[PDB]
DNA sequence: GGTGTTGTATTACGGGCTC
DNA sequence: GGTGTTGTATTACGGGCTC
DNA sequence: TATTTGTTG
DNA sequence: GAGCCCGTAATACAACAAAATCCAACAAATA
């Protein structure tokens, strides 16, 4: 039960063979293609076909009429004949010492987007898929606020369970929020801790049921505060605070090293030393961010000046907005190096409209439900909206889902074949 | 590691677990590579069929039937770092060389199988829950006869010379349908071992060229205090995860230094470099104390605390101001008088 | 007056012989390859070649410049010094063990491709051969058996007549029906064979075979149903119940299943009446068996260490009572 | 003695044409 | 509307010397 | 001799 | 080109990516 046992005078490669036979040229619809390779052909000098009793092939490898170009692919591919869904090198390690087939590269990397379980098994590094696209810089300070928690610490005497933390998009101001893992009455504690500085414009936070929270929402809604909430497994968005978290977890290793249980007494000299302390991408103590008041002044710093904004009175208009220029430029030097140093292999993904994406069983399946060696048939979806430049919503075809809002880091898009 | 040898006299093995019950059978990870040849066999079992007493060396040699090995590379498992399994092992004649406390590195390309295998498990895994235990042997045998990329031969036809049935013959000789007569199976058969050869040691340039681009080497000497960061207690959070300098006392490879992390205690005290951590204590620093009434006044000092020893009555801390690794014995007689409620806290 | 013998301060293992000389760079165009290669030479570890009196060499292979490389080629591929344009696996074993040529495979198989005077009609899609290689099994069926405290009575016997290898291995005789083609697709190790001609008794079976040779890609049926040949495999299936009787001679409680595979073990290790060699170096190197320490009892860092070695060293002698016997058997009988 | 390692889309380099 | 982001050893580029 | 308790895929 | 000192100063590279339970199973410690 072998192949190749079939004449056919009516492919791609009739014009190619009529070069020693001359005899018969029954082309088909579409088959001008043949005509330009065969005149391409002609003023070349590349004539390698070997003809031998209905056996036409290249120089060692079997030339396959396009009829049957399916049929051998899926056989080299499937498990017809141990093929096993591996990728266009292993398919060519298997067709191309045996057969020529032109342009065989690209037939197969179409076809490895043509069947349909490599695109729900494989993975391909399904974290570079979207550009970086970072959050817009800032306005006037304290107006964008990143919001997030670690979940849990090693407990206290039963009054304090978790450290929460506010830290401005602009100025990057440390906060102190020590939380009990919280009730609804997280918008008290959250707002005499923002409310000493004042109201601001977007939260930048994740989509967390304390931030989620319809309760919450709504009276930010009324407020007229916005929300970013980011979607699910996705922490990247909220960033300043994810960072500052970094930075603080190894200053609460450092300050409570020999102190655990009770780390909420240096959780202020915590968030002090990070207000002290000047970063990289602005360059500055958050301190001079905003109105540049460092209080401990242990001594001046570089182009020695009056130094003293205690003194200036009602001057302070032009200082702010003197600092707001040069750190908006500082933000937008940052904003512009990070992309530089991130898209040097983030390929972009610009669908909007009317595709069949799928989501490979992350934020798609519980975060708290288990990967394992289970198999990866997530379904093909739809797409109805492009909600962002790096995200599209989906119709999740369940009860609600919760969510429908899916980063470009889960999507790995489908593609059908006729 | 070292390149390769007269077909699998090296050969790697490793566990991965988490995989879903179909006879009770949730380990059925038990791969052997052949690390010549990359066969790559992996048998279908479980965690309580044995733990290295009856019957997992069974089908340990069915596998081992067709050809014993010379050299094991796997993991620091409590499966393989069992009396019962080193003993028999070096009666056997082949080696152990188990892994570094938590560096699976060691068993990368049993790793890199299994992370080629688990593709084809999810590919063959639509019966997830009911019948799937007839798609390991098929798995297996497609994954054999597929070639790979830095050999450019299937692992199937590099050992047994031809391939397997259905002959799809490539466009170099008949020499791949070597199935004849044998007294001449030798002299091509070291032929294609010269092949793999090159191709292997073409692996390891290949390897070693995009990766030591950023790695820098660490260069101990026997004497000098080392940190380990980690893997030293198994809430680990904001508490001081990362312990305080040991003596290392055998330096086993480059990146293999042998270290007194504890007194005496267990669990093989050699650390992978990474892991592994200079210290350097040049710098009012204090004396040692050696007399015996200078161990009781001179104990409200202390910084640090490693634990208590499980031989006897005998607690290591560190002080403040001294030789961190050269620590002082501080016993019973010493230790409760001083104020203890600050010292636990670390430990737990 | 041969070769090696002449100047060539341009190519590209002057970066690798420049780590210690460093002394002049003449590279060509497009040669920053070359610098690279020597910046790769200066942050991986590879460093072993000798330096002495302008014979640089790996560790036991002369490299060669790349200038004279069809040189090379020429003379290892053509009839110059009596070749006859043989294929890439015999010219890289003649190649290879002398010189050490970076990229030398590649160069051998790109000089293939370049080449015109070998390609020629060669013949034709497959191998035609009635005798091989794993290509034709056959089976058997045993009865009398212990139940093992796992009804584990049975012994299923595999046949490797195209190599004379054996499988002997345990099941149980209620039913050896899907569970028997399990185990066999684990036994096979080495592919599918043509045929299987058992011929052992009626065999409802071949039928889920077939579906399952319908389900993958080849027409291995199964065959040979109650023939008759009787000439000198029916000693050896007669005999081979011999080997199994004594396995079952040594115990019942941690029995045969026990140690079963190095029983397999050592009876393939052994030269087939000295006219066959062993199955295991007949295909493979040799695998070694290494049973070279088996007395070091004294500290051990009657069921872990000591029984099972003496189990082992009894399988040997218990193989070497068989082969005594089967040769004077053959000697009598003949 | 004892310590990574291949599968995979993706992309870079020679014959043959226009020069 | 809604989607990364800084801390950190490490390393690359100008004044001043030898030319 | 059963119930513990260090560490590790 | 050719290298060196030194003084700034950019620069990819990885960490924040919820936290903490055991599972199965080696071998130490009493009583």
């Amino acid at each position: 039960s072998y192949y190749k046992s079939d004449p056919l005078c009516s492919a791609v490669l009739i014009h190619m063979k009529e070069l020693t036979q001359h005899n018969v040229t029954p082309e088909d619809m579409s088959a001008f293609r043949s005509y330009q390779k065969k005149l391409e052909l002609s003023e070349t000098f590349r004539k390698n076909y070997s003809l031998e009793d209905e056996m036409i092939y290249y120089q060692d490898r079997l030339v396959v009429p396009i009829k049957q170009q399916n049929a051998v692919m899926r056989l080299y591919h499937d498990h017809t004949l141990f093929g096993g869904h591996f990728g266009v090198t292993v398919t060519l390690a298997k067709i191309s010492p045996i057969y020529y087939w032109p342009k065989l590269q690209h037939s197969i990397i179409q076809y490895i987007r043509t069947c349909v379980q490599c695109q729900l098994i494989k993975s391909h590094r399904p974290r570079l898929h979207g550009l970086l696209q970072p959050l817009p810089i800032a306005e006037g300070r304290w107006l964008d606020i990143s919001m997030d928690f670690v979940t849990g610490l090693p407990p206290t005497s039963n009054n304090l369970n978790m450290i929460l933390v506010v830290v401005d998009r602009f100025s990057k101001r440390a906060h102190f929020i020590a939380t009990r893992k919280a009730t609804q009455l997280i918008d008290l504690l959250f707002r005499y801790i923002f409310s000493y500085h004042g109201f601001p414009r977007t939260i930048t936070s994740d989509r967390d049921v304390r931030m989620t929270a319809d309760k919450y929402q709504e009276l930010t809604k009324r407020l007229g505060i916005k929300s970013t909430m980011s979607s699910a497994n996705h922490p990247q968005t909220d960033g300043q605070s994810e960072r500052t978290i970094q930075t603080l977890n190894r200053l609460l290793r450092a300050y409570a090293s020999t102190n655990i249980q009770n780390w909420h007494v240096y959780l202020p000299q915590i968030e002090f030393v990070y207000n002290s302390t000047p970063t990289r991408t602005l360059g500055k103590s958050p301190f001079e961010i905003d109105l540049g008041y460092l209080p401990n002044t242990p001594a001046i710093k570089s182009d020695d000046e009056v130094n003293a904004r205690s003194f200036t009175a009602v001057e302070l208009a032009k200082h702010l907005k003197a600092l707001t220029i040069q750190t908006k430029e500082q933000l937008e030097h940052a904003q512009i190096e990070m992309e530089t140093n991130n898209n040097q292999r983030r390929k972009p993904l610009l669908l909007n409209i009317g595709d069949h994406v799928l989501v490979h069983r992350d934020a798609y399946f519980k975060k708290g439900a288990y990967m394992k060696v289970q198999q990866i048939y997530v379904g093909p979806f739809r797409v109805v909206k492009k909600i962002n430049d790096n995200a599209y919503e989906l119709d999740l075809n369940s009860h609600k889902k919760k969510h429908r809002v899916i980063n470009v880091q889960f999507l790995k898009k489908f593609v059908y074949r006729p | 590691l070292p390149i390769a040898e007269g077909r699998w006299l090296d050969i790697s093995m490793d566990f991965v677990t988490g995989l879903p019950p179909t006879s009770n059978n949730l380990n059925m990870i038990l791969v052997v590579v052949d690390r010549f040849s990359k066969r790559a066999h992996f048998i279908a079992t479980r965690k309580t069929l044995d733990a290295t007493q009856l019957i997992d060396l069974l089908f340990r040699y069915i596998f081992s039937y067709h050809g014993f090995p010379r050299t094991i590379t796997s993991d620091r498992d409590v499966r393989m770092t069992a009396d019962k399994y080193q003993e028999l092992t070096k009666r056997l004649g082949i080696k152990s060389t188990m892994s570094s406390a938590n560096h699976p590195q060691t068993d990368g390309q049993s790793e890199r199988t299994i992370q080629t295998l688990n593709r084809l498990l999810r590919a063959y895994a639509s019966t997830n829950i009911q019948n799937w235990h007839v798609y390991l042997p098929q798995i297996e045998f497609v994954y054999n006869s597929t070639p790979t990329r830095t050999l450019g031969k299937s692992p199937f036809e590099i050992d047994l010379g031809y391939l397997p049935n259905t002959p799809a013959i490539k466009s170099d000789d008949e020499v791949n349908a070597r199935s004849f007569t044998a007294v001449e199976l030798a002299k091509h058969l070291k032929a294609l071992t010269i092949q793999t050869k090159e191709q292997l040691e073409h692996a390891q340039i290949e390897m070693e060229t995009n990766n030591n681009q950023r790695r820098k080497p660490l260069l101990l000497n026997i004497g000098d205090h080392v940190l380990v960061h980690r893997d030293a207690y198994f809430y680990m959070k904001v508490q001081q995860i990362y312990v305080g300098p040991f003596r290392v006392v055998k330096k086993i490879n480059d990146n293999a230094y042998e270290l007194d992390l504890n007194s005496h205690k267990k669990k093989h005290r050699v650390i992978n470099v990474q892991f592994l951590k200079k210290f350097v204590y040049r710098p009012y620093p204090k004396n040692k104390p050696i007399s015996s009434t200078e161990r009781i006044k001179r104990a409200h000092e202390v910084t640090a605390l490693i634990g208590i020893d499980t031989t006897h009555k005998t607690y290591l801390c560190h002080m403040q101001d001294v030789d961190p690794t050269l620590s002082v014995e501080y016993s019973e007689a010493e230790f409760c008088q001083i104020p203890e409620r600050t010292r636990r806290s670390i430990l737990a």
